[PDB]
């Protein structure tokens, strides 16, 4: 069947496809050639699961279509999903609700989780009677399908039990220390074949074994899901609406020292991952100047970074720099660079490709393919790959040839064609 | 809840650590507003004068057969709203 | 003081948005915010797995006779 | 804590104790002069006679400015209160810049309050009034006095208290058994719950039942507590904790922050000054660091002369490593640091001067100890080549790249071959910048 | 202990030092030269004393370092805290919760105080004793009697039950100094003439006592409300006002409100029950107003609620901020016409020195002769700031080296581990490539 | 009374033929401009015209303001007048063409004939009746009745504390209930009671009192948009929840005309249209000049009065387009330009002197010259302003009056902003920027 998750551009991407000295294989987990940026992408990758150095930075640069977002899924594939991989855009930070400064606050606080652990005494079981007398004290009578016993209640648990209108055949659980009481559900009686059900209501099974149990809870949050818990008094909600404003920098101190304090009693884990912002030129250069101290705190995770421009303007300013990126950024982040593709590496990528969408192609077409890669770009091949599928299975073929590589190359232009067609017209068009 | 704050939690006791750091000194500091109302009650007796010009209630919506439940709906809400909310406003009785 | 304004509609322009029941499907089967504050943990990871009603015991419930009445407590 | 970061080797200045900075100590190297005149500053923070002071650290990038400025927090300790802030912060979507500025010069302010707390704790085992043998007015029965009994771990005591505590005890439903505890600078009475040892295993209660207090019936104890005015301020422009509407409103409505008056932070002042003067609370004037100073705009330039200019602001510690730039929110308007001269009357200039190849290296094996990565001398002397062209951050952060690379390799220690490796795996920014001039027209923009 | 105002600035300026005549004293009160700075301030300091003409703005223009704030700082002191005095940047006045015209409206209507004066009576005694009876169970009438005492009487009151709930919320007890307002029923205590039965536990370490009061019970007392024109609008524009007058958050208030407010201190002023007391907004670096600022405060200033406002700017013929026209000190020719400019001259070697020996004196740093004339030498070449500065970074120095006076030896190594703006922009050229941007 | 800078202004000076009588109420000059604001005096009295603009165009200094307050008093306190400054329309609550608009209601006034109901006296019995409603009792000096109240009002009256024995006042329109004391007759029960007695009104408990109310367009449109009369808790969470202005459509204004319309028919309404003032227009741009183009075409807008000083100046908001007032020239194809001119010396020293008899200040005639040949140079605003400076310099010296010493001596102290100028030219690399 078709799932939400479907054939992207870097759907074919597994890994970095290194062995077990990062020495990259030529062709391995969807990865073909970029050695020397994919040994330095796999060094990265063992920096970021040591875990031991903070606020490290990475830039990957190259031209277009050289692989940078492909190495950076290949990290984010080859990280586990137990490891954080916050993959932000640069132009994400600009938001109306908060500051660039806050937005990236929020996207670093994003890529470090915390694995919590808790271990709760609760009492388990179907209600069988409740009897309250007048409301000072009561009994409840709780069973399992193996045991049965009564409970003397005080005010506030007979408070606690009317406010949730708990009655004979519920089966709830309480909790030892805090005395909350959450309804898991009902037993089924014959008497309780309703032609109605209300949108909570559901029969469960009577709980077996013993009437007391033990709770042990595992679940990773990270610190700016902690920080909007924490930041108002439902400040959960804004986990789901976004609506989470300028965090005070007080409560972040607060849970940085609870989250130590947790660290230290066993009951939670940090584990440090990878804020990866693609297209880093779109940021300002305040950002930029909030980025470099935001890398020097103990709780920063790893950022890699890509960007594809040449010497040209930061934003915000007027000034040149090789990046865009001011030089006093760059001189705190190691750069990868990516090379072009050779026919070879570009055969083989059109391969994986093809592979990936289950499309067969003969091999003068792929020839045909390499060189239309080649002299226009590797996109406008991978493209013309499904178009080419789409117009062989149009004319009730199997494998692509070059005439259906021939005929949505003419059905469908590169830029270098179009702009020279507009050229051709300029006068047409608008605002020329 | 209150997280940050020169006010400590609702500590149950002294064998809670919360009970030893914070002081009542602190808390003297921090004004509710029910304190601030008690502090400005001369203010608010001999300054608060400006009445609008008009009052009106709010617009009404009016179809000749609505949705019966509509109303209803409405109405409770409303009553529901009010038994919660109307003795948390008696502080501002003066000022209105 | 004004009286208000009384601002008159059309009866079925309060209907608008209003569907039938038999013309909308369950929305209520995407709600995750709503189980927020209301189900843990336990309930969907360890308990539900294991005590989930199967038809069988639906039937065999609803098919078999009274259970006997409950014993009188006896001071023993 | 556990984690490394980029100064996590900086435990303050090197200083001897005539103030002269060591060449290399607490986990700095070179920087002698700076070092002197920053311990200068420390006397100064210390001496807490002056306030609105500023101090600019000025260099090129990479010369210790913010590790000065963290050398100078590590001098001061915790007690005293250090801001540091960037200049791209006063950029809020909440509230204006001056407010931003004003809120981080009252969170370098700091206020340590001591107060002791004294309680009797105790199970309530005896109730008993102490009536009087001349009933006042001849009918009925007059007490004088409320004995009562608390009993803890190691002992039992009674107290014979004023007759108007027996409302409080009604009121809290105070009993025999129960656990209470009675504050003396208030004289109430608060039940905290009931002794766990009258509790059976088939009762339900959760909050209830307490165990028996340990240690002694009266305990008293110092409490010192740390405040800042940004907290009181806070605490009282959004309080937290009534029971009324607006409370109710705080609660419900996303908190935002607000253009705190100066009425406001007047009474804040003066009830630190009752404090103080009452002997409660001991002021505790910190230190604001404003990293990237170039990046506040002319606004908050013109803002910060009135705010120097106070009597009640911190010891301010500016850096900046631009040259003759052009102060934002000006047109084409260029000063020394990207600062006003107006603001750099008002302040001290420190001057942070490039490192020798020796002291980088120094600084490299320094990092090196830090990291716990061990490296072999022909491997530090290459990699301190490396510094002497490209940087010497590109230096310091290729010895955790090596590290991994060797333990790949299986050694315990960096050799010059995987510096070599990983120097060829990285580019530094210079090199970047050549291969994108001969590349110029593949690359975008 | 050191309180929360330290050794600032212009903490050593208590005042325009002048006589009866108006006459500047060459140094008096911290100031220290400009002399006809100080007359034109002290003019002005007359005219806003006087308080009977409306929206009247004074320009204090001069090169950097004159002593304009400090000029302002003698005016501010020498006003005393009964006029108000609202000193604010030009900055301040771009907020994202209101318009720039609504902050410089928040700000004229912080300069003007309205005061209520009214007589009440009052009940001040110490507590002899003090009975109360209430009904066991049930809803009753509680019945009361209080004893109250001073050196020359003492009376027993029959209460009330409003009062009887008042005593009791107080916890009025036997020997407590307490105040009763009549009308609204008010208690304040303000101590205890002598301590409780010892024989009490968990009763606290018992504080000082308090003389009993003299005189009649029932005195009569004036009692003073103030309050500013801003206060008024804050607390009457909304039922949460009261609120905002601590957390801002006022938004922009209605003309209609303000209008309001106007006509009724009008009204009081003319029935005699309020006098209304004008101060004076001082806009700290005024060329950071736009022109639309500019252009308000030349019609807000037309009004009869206005104070005297005062700006200082060290700009010379300069753009106008959110236009491309360049006007003396950065101000619109039209706002320059509706106000008197002081002009503040350089100081001397002797106004230098004398400025350095007062700021001496209020850091209580003693220094030699030498390095007064060393330091004297060091602010005429740099700045009369950077020579404050060295001040109190030589006293440092001599203190470390267990020293009593400031030495040359001290200025000369605070000079060299300081640096002033020209030292730095010179070794900056220096390494102007090391440098980022230029 | 404090003295402003228009206080000595008390009207046009005009005569009964409309001409302008060289010295009256406290203006000078500007005769041609004091006729033709006469004119539109008579304009606005009217009462028939809409949305008819003047500009009123000359140097600073020679009246414009001082003719448009002088227009104001001509008119009257009843006759609405709104100044709002071109700098204010720049709000972060609202659109600018919604502060225009608003300002443009602002102008029209309403005289409304309303009849308050009143009940008033002490309280006898206060019986809830079961949602609770009350039975009241009231006595006043002239008889006793009972009366039957919403359930709001005895929430009212509980939330007041009143109790048997109080006197009250009750507005039946509103709903306000307010306690005004424990009656006198009981204030010698007790010696100490924290109460405040009122004595028993003298009237009757049911009171009907009939009063003109001043309101306008802006407050009706106000009052049907931030609704509070409702006493709802619904109102309460509004206000508390958006206190912010918002922007009123124009539905809202169309239901408040035919409303407003309404009351006019019945008779217990009478329509004031009023005057708009905008100080300085310049400081407008472009879009609010482009939305004053269909507001002044509006049959229901009142007289706008515009000025501006400016000179053939950039229009704001637009990247270089000059027009001769910073006015673009379509706004001022709808405008009637009254032209003020400069003043010559004769008509400074008379300006000096009305200014100096308006703050109470006696100048002699050689210092009156003096101050009028510093007005020559410089301006008349400068030479105005140091009166009061040489009034308290003369008043040290113990002098009742001003003499030419004293004038010289505040000269010399404080400069005027062409002197400022050239200190600031011969100085230029000492000062700032
Ligand atoms: N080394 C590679 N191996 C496999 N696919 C690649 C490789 N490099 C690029 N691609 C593919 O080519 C396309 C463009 O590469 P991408 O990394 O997105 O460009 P850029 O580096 O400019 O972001 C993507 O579909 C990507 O999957
Ligand atoms: N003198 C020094 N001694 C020890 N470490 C230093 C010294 N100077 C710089 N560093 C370290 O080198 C790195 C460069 O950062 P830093 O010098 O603070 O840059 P900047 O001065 O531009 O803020 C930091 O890790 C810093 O701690
Ligand atoms: N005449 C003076 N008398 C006393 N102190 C002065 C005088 N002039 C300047 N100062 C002091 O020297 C410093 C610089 O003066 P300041 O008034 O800040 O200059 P500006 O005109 O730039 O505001 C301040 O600390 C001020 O108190
Ligand atoms: N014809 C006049 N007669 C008397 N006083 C005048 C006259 N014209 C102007 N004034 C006064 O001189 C000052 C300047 O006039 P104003 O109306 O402010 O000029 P502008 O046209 O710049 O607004 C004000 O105090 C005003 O009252
Ligand atoms: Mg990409
Ligand atoms: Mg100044």
């Amino acid at each position: 069947v078709t799932r939400i998750e479907r054939i992207g551009a870097h759907s074919h991407i597994r890994g970095l496809g290194l062995d077990d000295a990062l020495e990259p294989r030529q062709a391995s987990q969807g990865m073909v050639g970029q050695l020397a940026a994919r040994r330095a992408a796999g060094v990265v990758l063992e920096m970021i699961r040591e875990g031991k150095i903070a606020g490290r930075a990475v830039l990957i640069a190259g031209q277009p279509g050289t692989g940078k977002t492909a190495i950076a899924m290949g990290m984010a594939q080859a990280l586990g999903p137990d490891t954080p991989f916050t993959a932000i855009a640069g132009s994400e930070i600009f938001s109306l609700e908060m500051s660039k400064t806050e937005a990236l606050t929020q996207a670093f606080r994003r890529s470090i989780g915390v694995r919590i652990k808790e271990e709760t005494e609760i009492i388990e079981g179907e209600v069988v009677e409740i009897q309250i007398d007048r409301s000072k004290v009561g009994k409840l009578t709780l069973k399992t399908t193996e045991m049965e016993t009564i409970y003397d209640l005080g005010t506030k648990m007979i408070e606690s039990l009317t406010k949730d209108k708990v009655q004979a055949g519920d089966v709830i659980t309480i909790d030892k220390a805090t005395g909350k009481i959450s309804k898991l559900g009902r037993s089924f009686t014959r008497a309780r074949d309703y032609d109605a059900m209300g949108s909570q209501t559901k029969f469960v099974q009577c709980p077996d074994g013993e009437l007391q149990k033990r709770k042990e809870v595992v679940h990773t949050v990270s610190l700016h899901e902690i920080d909007v818990i924490n930041s108002r008094t439902q400040g959960f909600l804004a986990l789901f609406s976004g609506d989470t404003g300028e965090i005070k920098s007080e409560v972040r101190e607060q849970i940085n020292a609870k989250v130590a304090e947790w660290r230290e009693e066993g009951k939670a884990e940090i584990i440090p991952g990878v804020l990866f912002i693609d297209e880093v030129h779109m940021l300002d250069i305040e950002s930029f100047s909030f980025l470099n101290r935001a890398l020097e705190s103990d709780m920063a995770p790893v950022l890699i970074m890509a960007t594809n421009r040449g010497i040209t303007r930061i934003r915000g300013t007027s000034y040149q720099s090789p990046h865009g990126i001011p030089i006093d950024l760059l001189d705190r982040l190691l750069i990868v660079s990516t090379t072009p593709y050779s026919e070879k590496d570009t055969k083989q990528i059109l391969r994986i490709r093809c592979e990936e969408e289950d499309v067969e192609m003969s091999e003068d077409a792929y020839t045909v393919l390499t060189r239309i890669g080649l002299e226009t770009s590797l996109r406008y091949a991978i493209q013309l790959i499904t178009a080419a599928s789409l117009v062989c299975r149009k004319r009730k073929g199997t494998e692509v040839q070059v005439d259906d590589i021939k005929r949505v190359y003419s059905l469908f232009l590169d830029e270098s064609r179009s702009t020279q067609y507009m050229k051709e017209y300029q006068d047409a068009f608008l605002f020329n | 809840q209150p997280v940050a704050s020169p006010i400590g939690p609702r500590s149950p006791g002294p064998s809670h650590p919360t009970f030893w750091t914070y002081t009542e000194a602190a808390h003297r500091a921090v004004l509710f507003p029910q304190q601030r109302l008690d502090q400005l009650s001369e203010i608010i007796e001999r300054f608060i004068f400006v009445m609008p010009p008009v009052e009106a209630p709010p617009p009404s919506l009016h179809a000749c057969h609505p949705p019966p439940w509509l109303a209803p709906r409405q109405a409770a809400f409303q009553e529901q709203l009010a038994s919660e909310l109307w003795p948390r406003a008696r502080p501002l009785h003066r000022i209105v | 003081i004004t009286p208000g304004i009384c601002f008159s509609t059309a009866s079925l322009v309060l209907r608008a948005t209003d569907v039938h029941p038999l013309q909308r499907i369950d929305m209520g089967r995407f709600d995750l915010i709503g189980l927020e504050g209301r189900v843990s943990r336990y309930e969907a990871d360890t308990f539900l797995p294991r005590h989930r009603l199967s038809r069988r015991v639906l039937l065999e419930v609803a098919t078999a006779p009274d259970p006997p009445p409950r014993p009188k407590p006896v001071k023993m | 804590t556990q984690r490394i970061a980029s100064h996590s080797h900086v435990k303050g200045l090197g200083l001897d104790e005539s103030g002269l900075a060591k060449q290399a100590a607490s986990g700095l190297v070179g920087q002698e002069n700076a070092r002197e005149a920053c311990g200068v500053i420390v006397e100064l923070i210390k001496s807490k006679k002056m306030a609105g002071r500023a101090v600019l650290l000025a260099g090129p990038p990479g010369t210790g400015k913010t590790a000065l400025a963290l050398a100078i927090a590590q001098e001061l300790g915790s007690k005293v209160p250090f801001c540091p802030m960037v200049g791209s912060e006063v950029y809020s979507t909440e509230i204006k810049k001056t407010e931003v500025l004003m809120e981080n010069f009252r969170r370098a302010i700091g206020l340590r309050i001591k107060e002791t707390k004294e309680v009797y704790e105790g199970e309530v085992t005896e109730l008993t009034p102490c009536e009087t043998e001349n009933p006042m007015g001849g009918y009925g029965k007059t007490i004088s006095h409320v004995i009562i009994g608390l009993k803890t771990a190691k002992g039992t005591k009674q107290l014979k208290l004023d007759p108007s505590i027996f409302e409080s005890l009604q009121k809290e439903r105070v009993e025999a058994g129960d656990v209470i505890y009675i504050e003396a600078n208030s004289g109430a009475v608060k039940r905290q719950g009931r002794c766990d040892t009258y509790a059976t295993e088939f009762d339900l209660e959760a909050e209830e039942y307490v165990p028996l207090p340990k240690g002694d019936v009266h305990k008293k104890k110092e409490i010192i507590q740390d405040v800042t005015l940004h907290d009181l301020d806070v605490a009282n422009a959004r309080p937290q904790g009534g029971q009324d509407i607006l409370s109710m409103m705080g609660q419900l409505m996303k908190p935002k922050k607000t253009e705190i008056t100066d009425k406001l932070r007047g009474e804040i002042n003066k009830v630190v000054n009752k404090y103080i003067d009452q002997g409660i609370a001991e002021l505790v004037p910190g230190v604001l660091f404003v990293d990237e100073v170039h990046m506040l705009d002319i606004e908050c330039f013109t803002y910060l002369h009135r705010a120097l200019e106070s009597s009640i602001a911190p010891i301010v510690i500016f850096a900046s490593n631009r040259g003759n730039c052009v102060i934002r929110g000006t047109e084409d308007i260029t000063s020394p640091h990207g600062i006003p001269l107006d603001l750099l009357d008002r302040v001290m200039i420190i001057r942070t001067m490039l490192y020798t190849p020796q002291e980088m290296k120094q600084i490299i094996k320094i990092r090196a100890q830090t990291e716990g990565i061990n490296i072999s001398e022909e491997a530090l002397n290459h990699l301190g080549e490396i510094g002497t062209k490209t940087t010497l951050r590109y230096s310091v952060q290729l010895l955790t790249p090596a590290n991994l690379l060797a333990k790949i390799n299986g050694k315990d220690s960096i050799e010059k071959e995987h510096v070599e490796e990983i120097s060829e795996l990285f580019y530094d920014a210079k090199s970047s910048a050549k291969i994108l001039a001969d590349q110029q027209d593949k690359y975008m923009k």
